């Protein structure tokens, strides 16, 4: 079948894939040894585990993922995860080129470098696979490599794959504050370029995420990481139920097609609901209700907004597991009640509504108290745009600034053309405006 | 790997450089034995990938001493692991410096290339790229810096990949007995901007402030003094050189602090600073250090950090770092002032956190941005050029060495294009 | 004082003819103003529209403004006016080429006889018998800049070393600004000596390769003409005047890919970015003006301060690459010369 193997890029990028990869690993139940103590899956590897993971070694379960590591750090946390022990080492890919990286340098050179090598492994994959619509794969934004990785790679993958595209994974700060100021200065030439080839583009809050685990857990810190767990739980779950039989099984491009009428939001927003703390669980279990308010609850959303002022073009929102009666009841109503929600001019009908066949799962090792139901909600959000707007203001006052044009130089990236990515992310801010504004 | 070898150059580059090899031993922790005191094998791959090993996996430093006389040599090799330093790095010269900018300049060039090339050969063993070689200097010395200077010039030319970093006292412009020793100074200062994209520089005054408080000595002892500037510079490379969760590239924050190559200085910060009493009794909260590195006191240089503002602000993080601390972080950055951080990019500061807390205390700091007292500082410090320029003093010094009088003046003019060009940006939003 | 460029467009290219894409810009020499089309494939009806005290199209060749330019160039040597000339366009515009202008083929034509030369070659004949005219003294001294890593090599100077670094000191003599002295030349006695050594020189001088365009200097080149001139009046008093004449073909924005440029030419063209990005930094900077005072600081932008606002006096003529590909850059381009135009320089006597 399908397998789609993430690529990661930036020491967040690889951070992320690592938790993501272990909470498949986790959900595998399958020892870093790569046999799995439980019994060989049903299929052997499930397609999922299949899509996850090619499967050689067979009665053995050993993932096959696809790590870069610009950095020889990166290569030491691949090694110190339990994955890469039961990853081949031919699976694992270090670049030799420093990360560097200047941002602009950074994806050029270490792209051509990644390429050659990651093209062989995706192919050899794609060849295990029956066929491959296109790879999910995370990538940092905050990274000059890391944002730099998605451009140059996006292109060349969409190119082998062809129609088919590829979902993207980005890193998005929050427009509250920025990790640094280059991060942005990433954004906007990744985005506009990266956007197009994508079919979609995943969004993160970093801070909000953070702040979400941050209220359940009621820990800021420590951990990072252990934010990092959910960020890993939501990605998971959403993966995790396609890859759960269904009922109904949608494909997430198509649902994501589904959910943008237009390619002009390539990117949903992701969501996670009902965040659940651990405590809460123990308290009590939670309602269906309590889930969809929950999910509704701008809290809950992975990104913080207010419903009224983010607009959605559609919202969506997939489910782990089965969807239960209730939650499907509460959902019609809540949708009604919305205002805040924006219509599609043309046509009501065209979405899908979808649940898993699948009873709802939870994965292990939560951090938080498993909720009866993981959600994620594809929408577009005020968010992406403020904080486009956020980004585009810090990055007009930047070029006003002309401030790292050094930077630019090195890479001998054109001024013009970040500035003209610049006018590329305000062109499809503001027509993605547009086009939300009925 | 892409380790870097330091070299010192100058007295003061000799001394300091000295304690900085000290401090990075002591970092790698790597006995004469060789073995690893670092539990971490990677800890003890970085040190390996730092230094080439001696049997028993000892460590041997990869650097070239200056020698202002033989003795400096002497004094680090008779100094402790002198079985651990080899001498092969070593490069000598009796004369030294001769305390002429352009005769130690010239004749000590000669004889650090080879050593030169020789060391960046086995850097480039160790990596095929390094980010760049910092060197230790004074700039205060003429001759110290001028024969730094030709190194680094040399260094960055040959490789652009290296980059060069400088550290050098300046000599505070709180007092100078005499315009001339600035004189020295001005010359440093005018090739060592050009030499060097970035540069870092302590004040004397900051020693003075930071020794004379915590010494509580008449005069600062060297290597106290040492100690303490070589740790802070130590953290430093040491957060760089150690994984963090998040590792940020320490060439890419530096392109990053300046908004421009053109702004050498940099602001050192170290952390946490104390009372040698209160450091002991208490420990400071994270918040706390955060607090502490802004605080003009606990950073090594000394500056109304309030009546500072930092053209570019960031801030390093070692142990586990908050998110809630860096929330903080960049409130209170804006809270102290909005000239804190520059008006043309909000939110300047980012911090990348070490995976491992520093050796010694978990908590560490470091200051990154620049603030108006420094630039400041230099202005003052160029005052004391003029006097000089009035004295005509080192006309003699100046003729022996053959170095313009005019070129001075070009330092002079240079050094107030640039410094006039960064306080006015500084002034500016 | 600073005139904003004359266009002069370069015919619809080759390359952009592998494209067979239209120029964005139609090079219409009639309008005096090139547009691009802002509505794109959206709009192509809608464009963004730069205008400049003239624009050209394709047709319109480097000779065509050469020889209007060409006039005017004189006066401003011979006053000892530093006059400079930059051409603005992407890179393959013919920035170089219309800027160096065509020697008839087999140089049937010198340079200067060339009306196919740019300005420079005409106007430099006519310096020739200018100088002739006014029997006043005149020897030029030559330097050459070629930049590689910001070095200056005189290929031009007749020395075979380049000519030293001149000190970057206010020339006593120059009453503004920071000047170079101390440059070696070699002068030349005549004009037509001029001709014979530029030919010389041009064996000497080299520039980055670049596979984009052999033509094209991969690194910026600055040619320098330093011209003395002693006369002795009806007065019969004796006047002395340096004239001195900056042309520089800037390389244009390029990536490495399309450049096909080695490497280190790359380097070359991070620098090469970097200047002209600097230079835009210029304007932008500009208006602070105290004290921190922004302009020296960089040698490029230190030469520039003498070139614009600078005892130095340049003009701007631009020429472009019908090619729209480098969107971005060419708006940088057009946006850049508009950035010039805020800030105008007044000619002095070097
Ligand atoms: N912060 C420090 N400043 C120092 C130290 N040693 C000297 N200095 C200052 O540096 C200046 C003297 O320069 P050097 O120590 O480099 C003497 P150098 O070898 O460069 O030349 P000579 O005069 O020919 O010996 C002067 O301003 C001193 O106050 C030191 O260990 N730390
Ligand atoms: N999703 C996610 N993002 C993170 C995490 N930790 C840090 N980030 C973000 O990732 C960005 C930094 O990118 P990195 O991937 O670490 O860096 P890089 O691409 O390797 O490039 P350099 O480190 O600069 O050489 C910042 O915006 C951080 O906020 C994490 O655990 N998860
Ligand atoms: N007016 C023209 N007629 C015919 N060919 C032209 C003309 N202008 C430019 N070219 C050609 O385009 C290629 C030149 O690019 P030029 O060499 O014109 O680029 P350039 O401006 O010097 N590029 P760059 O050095 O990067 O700033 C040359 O080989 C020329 O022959
Ligand atoms: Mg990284
Ligand atoms: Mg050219």
């Amino acid at each position: 079948m399908r397998e789609c193997i993430s690529i990661h890029v930036g020491q967040a990028g690889v951070q992320i894939g690592n938790a993501c990869w272990e909470l498949y690993c986790l959900e595998h139940g399958i020892q870093p040894d790569g046999q799995m103590p439980s019994d060989k899956t049903i299929g052997g590897g499930d397609d999922s585990f299949n899509t996850f993971f090619s499967e050689t070694g067979a009665g053995k379960h050993v993932p096959r993922a696809v790590f870069v590591d610009l950095e020889p750090t990166v290569i030491d946390e691949v090694r110190t995860g339990t994955y890469r022990q039961l990853f081949h080492p031919e699976q694992l890919i270090t670049g030799k080129e420093d990360a560097a990286n200047n941002y602009a340098r950074g994806h050029y050179t270490i792209g051509k470098e990644i390429i050659d090598l990651v093209l062989d492994r995706i192919r050899k994959l794609a060849d295990q696979c029956t066929g491959l619509q296109g790879f999910l794969v995370f990538h940092s934004f905050g990274g000059g490599t890391g944002s730099g990785f998605t451009s140059l790679l996006m292109e060349r993958l969409s190119v082998d794959y062809g129609k088919k595209s590829k979902l993207e994974f980005s890193i998005y700060p929050a427009p509250q504050v920025s990790t640094a100021v280059v991060e942005p200065y990433n954004s906007i030439l990744t985005t506009h370029t990266t956007l197009e080839h994508s079919d979609c583009a995943f969004m993160v809050d970093n801070e909000a995420i953070y702040d979400i685990c941050r209220r359940n857990l009621d820990i800021e810190r420590p951990t990072y990481t252990n934010l990092n767990r959910l960020i890993s739980q939501i990605v998971s779950s959403i993966t995790a139920s396609l890859r759960f039989d269904g009922a109904l099984n949608v494909d997430l491009t198509e649902f994501q097609t589904n959910l943008v009428p237009y390619p002009r939001i390539h990117f949903p927003l992701a969501t996670y609901a009902p965040v659940i703390s651990a405590e809460k669980a123990y308290h009590e279990q939670l309602s269906v209700a309590e889930i969809t308010n929950a999910c509704f609850e701008p809290a809950n959303q992975m990104v913080k907004c207010d419903p009224r002022h983010g607009k959605y073009m559609a919202c969506c929102l997939l489910y782990r597991g089965d969807v239960v009666p209730k939650d499907v009841n509460a959902a019609i109503a809540t949708i009604k009640t919305k205002r805040s929600i924006q219509f599609v001019d043309w046509c009501p009908t065209g979405f899908k509504v979808g649940i898993n066949y699948q009873p709802p799962t939870v994965v292990p090792g939560g951090d938080l108290a498993k909720v009866q139901r993981a959600v994620c909600m594809l929408s577009n959000t005020t968010a992406i745009a403020e904080a486009w707007a956020r980004l585009d203001h810090k990055f007009d006052l930047m070029y006003a600034k002309r401030a790292f044009v050094h930077w630019y130089v090195g890479e001998g990236m054109e001024e013009g053309e970040f500035s003209e990515a610049r006018e590329d992310m305000a062109a499809l801010e503001k027509d993605y405006e547009e086009v939300g504004v009925d | 790997m892409r380790e870097i070898v330091h070299i010192q150059a100058g007295q003061c580059g000799n001394q300091i450089g000295a304690k900085f090899w000290e401090v990075i031993s002591d970092e790698h922790g790597i006995d004469p034995t060789g073995s690893y005191h670092g539990d971490s094998d990677l800890q003890l791959e970085r040190i390996n990938v730092y230094y080439n090993e001696a049997a028993g996996n000892k460590y041997v430093p990869r650097a070239i001493l200056v020698d202002l006389e033989p003795g400096t040599m002497d004094s680090v090799r008779s100094g402790p692991f002198g079985q651990i330093f080899r001498p092969d790095n070593f490069v000598f010269g009796q004369s030294g410096a001769g305390n002429n900018w352009a005769k130690g300049h010239y004749t000590e060039g000669a004889e650090l290339v080879d050593s030169v090339l020789d060391v960046v050969r086995k850097e480039s063993e160790s990596c095929d790229c390094l980010q760049g070689f910092q060197l230790t200097h004074s700039l205060g010395g003429g001759t110290g810096s001028g024969m730094g200077t030709l190194l680094i010039s040399k260094i960055r030319e040959e490789y652009p990949d290296r980059i060069m970093n400088t550290f050098s006292v300046v000599p505070s412009p709180k007092v100078s007995d005499t315009v001339v020793e600035p004189y020295n100074a001005t010359l440093s200062v005018h090739q060592l901007v050009e030499n060097t994209d970035e540069t870092y520089c302590i004040d004397n005054e900051a020693l003075y402030d930071i020794c004379f408080r915590t010494l509580k000595l008449t005069t600062p002892t060297y290597g106290d003094l040492n100690h303490l500037v070589s740790a802070t510079m130590s953290g430093v490379t040491t957060c760089l050189r150690f994984p963090g969760q998040l590792n940020a590239d320490l060439r890419k924050l530096a392109v990053n602090m300046v908004p421009f190559p053109r702004l050498h200085f940099f602001m050192p910060g170290f952390a946490p600073l104390t009372s040698r009493g209160s450091q002991q009794y208490r420990a400071l909260t994270v918040p706390e250090l955060t607090q502490q590195m802004f605080d003009a006191k606990n950073m090594m240089a000394a500056c109304d950090p309030r009546h500072g503002r930092y053209l570019t602000v960031a801030a390093v993080f070692r142990g586990r770092m908050s998110m809630k601390e860096v929330d903080e972080q960049m409130l209170n950055v804006q809270n102290k002032n909005s000239s804190y951080f520059v008006e043309w990019i909000p939110n300047n500061v980012k911090t990348a956190v070490c995976d491992i807390p520093p050796r010694g205390l978990k908590m560490s700091a470091t200051f990154i941005g620049n603030s108006t007292a420094i630039q400041e500082l230099f202005k003052r410090i160029s005052e004391q050029f003029t006097a000089m320029f009035r004295r005509k003093a080192f006309l003699h010094w100046y003729t022996g060495e053959g170095m313009d009088e005019m070129e001075f003046t070009e330092a002079e003019s240079n050094m107030n294009d640039l410094v006039s060009e960064y306080q006015q940006y500084q002034d500016a939003t | 004082k600073n005139i904003q460029v004359v266009v002069r467009c370069r015919p619809f290219n080759l390359a952009e003819r592998k494209a067979s894409a239209h120029s964005i810009v139609e090079c219409d020499p009639v309008r005096k103003e090139v547009s691009v089309r802002t509505g794109g494939l959206a709009d192509k009806s809608s464009r963004k529209t730069y205008t400049f005290d003239m624009v050209f199209g394709a047709s319109t060749k480097q000779i065509d403004v050469y020889r209007s330019v060409v006039c005017p160039i004189l006066d401003e040597v011979i006053m000892g006016y530093n006059c400079t000339i930059f051409a603005y366009g992407q890179t393959g515009t013919g920035k170089t080429f219309t800027m160096e202008g065509e020697r008839s083929p087999n140089e049937e034509y010198t340079w200067e006889e060339d009306p196919l030369a740019g300005i420079i070659p005409r106007t430099l004949h006519q310096i020739f018998e200018k100088l002739t005219d006014n029997g006043t003294e005149f020897s030029v001294k030559v330097s050459l800049l070629e930049i590689y890593n910001e070095e200056l090599f005189d290929l031009l100077n007749p020395s075979s070393d380049v000519s030293e670094r001149l000190q970057m000191f206010d020339d006593p003599r120059n009453k503004r600004g920071v000047i170079i002295k101390g440059l070696e030349e070699i002068t030349v006695h005549n004009k037509d000596e001029v001709y014979q050594i530029l030919e010389k020189g041009a064996a000497k001088r080299t520039t980055a390769a670049t596979l984009m365009n052999a033509y094209s200097s991969r690194s910026h080149s600055v040619f320098s003409v330093t011209i003395h001139m002693k006369e002795t009046t009806i007065d019969g008093e004796e006047l002395v005047k340096i004239g001195k004449l900056n042309l520089v073909d800037l390389a244009g924005s390029e990536n490495i890919g399309r450049s096909g440029a080695v490497d280190k030419r790359a380097r070359e063209a991070g620098n090469i970015n970097q200047s002209l990005l600097t230079l835009g930094r210029v304007i932008t900077a500009l208006v602070e003006r105290t004290p921190h005072v922004p302009y020296r600081e960089s040698k490029l932008t230190r030469i520039l301060q003498d070139s614009l606002g600078g005892r130095t006096r340049t003009s701007i003529i631009a020429t472009i690459s019908p090619a729209s590909l480098n969107l971005e850059e060419t708006l940088s381009t057009l946006e850049y010369a508009h950035r010039a135009k805020n800030i105008l320089n007044k000619p002095e006597v070097n």
